[PDB]
RNA sequence: GGAGGUAAAAAUGGCCAAA
RNA sequence: UUCCCGGGCCUUGUACACACCGCCCGUCACGCCAUGGGAGCGGGCUCUACCCGAAGUCGCCGGGAGCCUACGGGCAGGCGCCGAGGGUAGGGCCCGUGACUGGGGCGAAGUCGUAACAAGGUAGCUGUACCGGAAGGUGCGGCUGGA
RNA sequence: AGCUAGUUGGUGGGGUAAUGGCCCACCAAGGCGACGACGGGUAGCCGGUCUGAGAGGAUGGCCGGCCACAGGGGCACUGAGACACGGGCCCCACUCCUACGGGAGGCAGCAGUUAGGAAUCUUCCGCAAUGGGCGCAAGCCUGACGGAGCGACGCCGCUUGGAGGAAGAAGCCCUUCGGGGUGUAAACUCCUGAACCCGGGACGAAACCCCCGACGAGGGGACUGACGGUACCGGGGUAAUAGCGCCGGCCAACUCCGUGCCAGCAGCCGCGGUAAUACGGAGGGCGCGAGCGUUACCCGGAUUCACUGGGCGUAAAGGGCGUGUAGGCGGCCUGGGGCGUCCCAUGUGAAAGACCACGGCUCAACCGUGGGGGAGCGUGGGAUACGCUCAGGCUAGACGGUGGGAGAGGGUGGUGGAAUUCCCGGAGUAGCGGUGAAAUGCGCAGAUACCGGGAGGAACGCCGAUGGCGAAGGCAGCCACCUGGUCCACCCGUGACGCUGAGGCGCGAAAGCGUGGGGAGCAAACCGGAUUAGAUACCCGGGUAGUCCACGCCCUAAACGAUGCGCGCUAGGUCUCUGGGUCUCCUGGGGGCCGAAGCUAACGCGUUAAGCGCGCCGCCUGGGGAGUACGGCCGCAAGGC
């Protein structure tokens, strides 16, 4: 453009949106699930995906995602959004926090514990 | 209708360098003369005269080139690699004393009108005045 | 000799997968 | 050597490249999500008109009635305008919700056909108009992104 | 996209410490708005803070400055100062006390409770210091403050030892079994010594006060510490927490076993369906280390809104075309002003923060003291090249004049011939049409082939082209009228009169719409005959809107050169259209091809640029959703912007 249709018009600025609306960008959110069950995931793979459908204290309601093997999340157990999608999963945007109010840390885990929610083992070494 | 003559000169010699011409026909103006006067000092051009074409005054500017190379390509380097206005009529450049560029750590000039006349870079700062960046040549 | 120029046929091929 | 099958050289077209046993289009069936319309319903903010209108400043009276140390005075008190707010009515914007309904995105292997890419077997595309389960067909005109 | 009743101005008043419609009475009809009023949404503002090479972008928490509020709202009183946070009045909501009629309360002060939330502290000590109020003073008050407490929340410092030590124990991992790795790692030997125990023990404090001196200057004397018996010094003295993430590429770190598109991982690309360095565990390794990872948010990378610093033939992007309003920009010469611009001087640009030095805490974090200029703005003085303005002059831009030229440029009226269809007449037969082949169809009711006459509508063969004209759409038989644009020669006149152009206005193929007319051929829809598994198609026979005219709408397109307009410069070769000349040849306008330099991602472009530059407008910012929905405007509708 021209000089003289930079000082008219302008530059426009990006203002990007968020991918994950959590009311003011709020770094996690409490919420009670209401139903959990498995959903299939997209072309390229094939398997159960644990997730739930959690109903946080804004009234929003979105589908987390479980991670781990094995859980202990029922219809009415409070859990912990995290963040972060699930890229095989249409429609998760969300991850549940390990080792929260409702939310048991993985048992048997030992590598990641620091993600998963697993406190350390001791056998005397 | 010459929108802009000043940089209108700058491409009548940067369309000549490129076909390797002895000399080239500008608009005359007392202007744009000073403009040529401090390229001819400043060793770009040999230099220039008052000419008359068909009743009307011009400017003959004596270009000047480098040795004829060898190889592919013999064409002779430029004396004036380029040239090209800065200050423009739709939007103004002027600059202080301060706010002076270094044309190519000073191995290239930038002609700039002051109210003491056409100087150079290195003459603006020397007397301290400086203001329209008319063009820098590298 | 330069343009204007000739159709009778006939559908389909599961998903993912080698620097 | 026209035709059927396979093959060689050059050229031409391609949206094919696990390479035409290729690619690919739209409808329909099922599931998830968001969104438009929808008899309407509810809330928030705001605007206009009028009715009532506390406290209080200001203005008038202070008299058939009050208190005062100087009285052509002061105070109490009475009236009036404005006025927080409340009420009635009608509008403006925004949001939430609603039987039903429209189209949309997304979801390994569901049904129907062959539209496009090789003159894709009717060159293709395109604006408009009409028709048709669906891609789409046809009319009029245009384009080379075809010969 | 329009807004405005105290609305804009005047006169006279009220009120104020004081101007002002701040409020009132009368008078005038004004005031604001694309330079974005009015309205909606969000938000306290700054010094600064974070990021960034810079320009910029983001942000306003501690600290400092200003503003605004003190349960929501209104109001005044006192007062130098308040419409007052711990003053007053009233209304509302809530809480408490009531002998039931009428009373009290306002943590956004310090702590502390409850609720909300992912989450944010002690109902601590002292007025010793500094500061504030009152008091002459003694002194009182001070949840300001100075401190202590909780919390890895951040930054900085420090410890979990140091030197030896096996060709290299045990266990565990790998293996080709020969061995390799954990690994000087450990045990073990010496040395030091954080913790802890004992003793000492502050700086921060000097005045106010008291004496000499005149309760002044000057000199002398005395009192006072929360932190706290803390820091710190000295003596003695124990080998004394390590965790977290990662190891397919980006990206540093590789092997075994278990699982087998299951379980699972995943920031992007993507791994897993029987030998996975990508899942889970093990060993080993890499990176940090009282931290390490995750989520959320800001900047960067992103030159991915491009001022520095981007683009638009085919990737996203040139408006369908023109005419023009505002605006933006503008040829050569001479002076006046000095607005922009530049220089100098001066004031301001608080402190803190930042930067550079030096220094205080044993170092650092932290903190103290110096030094350096910013940017902007006010004032005085100077410079005048350029941009601006004023005045004068000029001709190269632009327009005009005189004489000529070509052209399907547009509108109006008239007019010609060929061909198709139908009607009439004559002659004449057993088929004609149509296809890949057929069939519907037409035909002994006299069809198709032929001659003659008539009617009517539409389009104009040859010329004709790779041609011309127009701004675009678009324009083709012939004649006339009205009328637009354009080119050349003469250099005759005006004299900067110029370019572009948001908005507006006009034109705008085909289709479609309204009213009236017309309707020969063609032909959406429709009906038949074929084809096919099916044919709502392709082929064939019929056929209605429409195609045609007038007037009025509709405003779209592959409206294309997918290339906005104007100007200047940069080799040519060749064909062609059309003017001029001392018409061999030169020169000007226009339409093509091949191509110097150059440009491009390539194809290609290349004086008819997509090259080199300037001015102005329009447009792009990954794909789908989608040119959709909502709203607005336009339209009879379709529908358009
Ligand atoms: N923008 C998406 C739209 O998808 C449309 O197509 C949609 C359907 O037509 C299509 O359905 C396809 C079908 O075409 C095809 N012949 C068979 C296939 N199994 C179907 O697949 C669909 O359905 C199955 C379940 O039945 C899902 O698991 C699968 O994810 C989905 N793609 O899948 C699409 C939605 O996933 C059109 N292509 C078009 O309008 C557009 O591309
Ligand atoms: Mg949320
Ligand atoms: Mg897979
Ligand atoms: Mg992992
Ligand atoms: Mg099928
Ligand atoms: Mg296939
Ligand atoms: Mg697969
Ligand atoms: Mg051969
Ligand atoms: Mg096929
Ligand atoms: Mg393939
Ligand atoms: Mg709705
Ligand atoms: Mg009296
Ligand atoms: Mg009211
Ligand atoms: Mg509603
Ligand atoms: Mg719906
Ligand atoms: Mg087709
Ligand atoms: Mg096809
Ligand atoms: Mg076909
Ligand atoms: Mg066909
Ligand atoms: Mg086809
Ligand atoms: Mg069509
Ligand atoms: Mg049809
Ligand atoms: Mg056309
Ligand atoms: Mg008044
Ligand atoms: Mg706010
Ligand atoms: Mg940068
Ligand atoms: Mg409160
Ligand atoms: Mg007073
Ligand atoms: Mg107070
Ligand atoms: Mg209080
Ligand atoms: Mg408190
Ligand atoms: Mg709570
Ligand atoms: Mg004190
Ligand atoms: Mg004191
Ligand atoms: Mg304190
Ligand atoms: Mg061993
Ligand atoms: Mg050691
Ligand atoms: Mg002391
Ligand atoms: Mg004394
Ligand atoms: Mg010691
Ligand atoms: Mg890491
Ligand atoms: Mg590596
Ligand atoms: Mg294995
Ligand atoms: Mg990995
Ligand atoms: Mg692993
Ligand atoms: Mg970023
Ligand atoms: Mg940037
Ligand atoms: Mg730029
Ligand atoms: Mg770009
Ligand atoms: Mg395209
Ligand atoms: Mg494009
Ligand atoms: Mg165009
Ligand atoms: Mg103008
Ligand atoms: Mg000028
Ligand atoms: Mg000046
Ligand atoms: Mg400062
Ligand atoms: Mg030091
Ligand atoms: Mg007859
Ligand atoms: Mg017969
Ligand atoms: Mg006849
Ligand atoms: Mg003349
Ligand atoms: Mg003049
Ligand atoms: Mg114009
Ligand atoms: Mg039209
Ligand atoms: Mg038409
Ligand atoms: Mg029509
Ligand atoms: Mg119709
Ligand atoms: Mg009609
Ligand atoms: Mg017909
Ligand atoms: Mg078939
Ligand atoms: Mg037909
Ligand atoms: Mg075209
Ligand atoms: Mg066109
Ligand atoms: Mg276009
Ligand atoms: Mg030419
Ligand atoms: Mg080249
Ligand atoms: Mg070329
Ligand atoms: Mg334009
Ligand atoms: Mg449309």
């Amino acid at each position: 453009p021209t000089i003289n249709q930079l000082v008219r018009k302008g530059r426009e600025k990006v203002r990007k949106k968020s991918k994950v609306p959590a009311l003011k960008g709020a770094p996690f959110r409490r919420g009670v699930c209401t139903v959990v069950r498995t959903v299939t995931p997209k072309k390229p793979n094939s398997a159960l995906r644990k997730v739930a459908k959690v109903r946080l204290t804004s009234g929003y309601e979105v589908t987390a995602y479980i991670p781990g093997e094995g859980h202990n999340l029922q219809e009415h157990s409070v859990v912990l959004i995290r963040g972060g999608r699930v890229k095989d999963l249409p429609g998760v945007r969300y991850h549940i926090v390990r080792g929260v109010y409702d939310a048991a840390g993985v048992k048997d885990r030992k590598k990641s514990r620091s993600k998963y929610g697993t406190k350390k083992p001791k056998e005397a070494a | 209708m010459l929108t802009d003559p000043i940089a209108d000169m700058l491409t009548r010699i940067r369309n000549a360098t490129r076909v390797y011409k002895e000399s080239t026909d500008v608009p005359a103006s007392r202007f744009k003369e000073e403009i040529l006067r401090i390229l001819a000092r400043e060793g770009f051009i040999k230099g220039y005269e008052r000419v008359d074409v068909d009743g009307k005054p011009y400017l003959r500017v004596y270009l000047k080139y480098g040795p004829r190379r060898q190889g592919p390509d013999p064409r002779p380097e430029q004396v004036i690699h380029h040239i090209r206005r800065i200050s423009k009529p739709g939007r103004r450049v002027y600059v202080g004393v301060k706010e002076i560029p270094r044309v190519r750590r000073g191995l290239g000039i930038a002609i700039l009108s002051t109210s003491k006349g056409v100087l150079t870079d290195r003459e603006a700062r020397k007397l301290g005045v400086g203001g329209e960046l008319i063009c820098e040549v590298w």
